[PDB]
């Protein structure tokens, strides 16, 4: 019973990892909002070159 | 005093999926402060910037 219990608190401590990594400041909609923008400043930047 | 009949067995009770909730705020952009002229011409202006 209680190895069930600790295997119950890992479950939560994956959801709480998980969490985390969701409502953190630098979370991959952040990288992905930055490629785009940098893409496309990128390429005009090309073309004045 | 042993019952003929045997006992039912439970059914376990079913656990829960634990979800998170992502969602992303809009905050206003900024306008532009006033144009404000200067003394110098525009080679040196552009530099300086």
């Amino acid at each position: 019973v209680l190895q069930k219990t600790g295997l119950k608190t890992q479950q939560e401590q994956t959801q709480a990892q998980l969490a985390f990594l969701q409502r953190k400041f630098s979370n991959q909609a952040l990288y992905n909002w930055l490629r785009g923008r940098l893409a496309a400043i990128y390429f005009q930047f090309y073309d004045l070159v | 005093g042993q019952p003929l009949h045997l006992p039912i067995y439970a059914t376990p009770a079913d656990p829960k999926a634990l979800l998170s909730a992502a969602v992303a705020t809009s905050q206003g952009g900024g306008k532009l402060p006033e144009s404000f002229i200067s003394l110098w011409r525009f080679p040196h202006m552009l530099e300086n910037a």
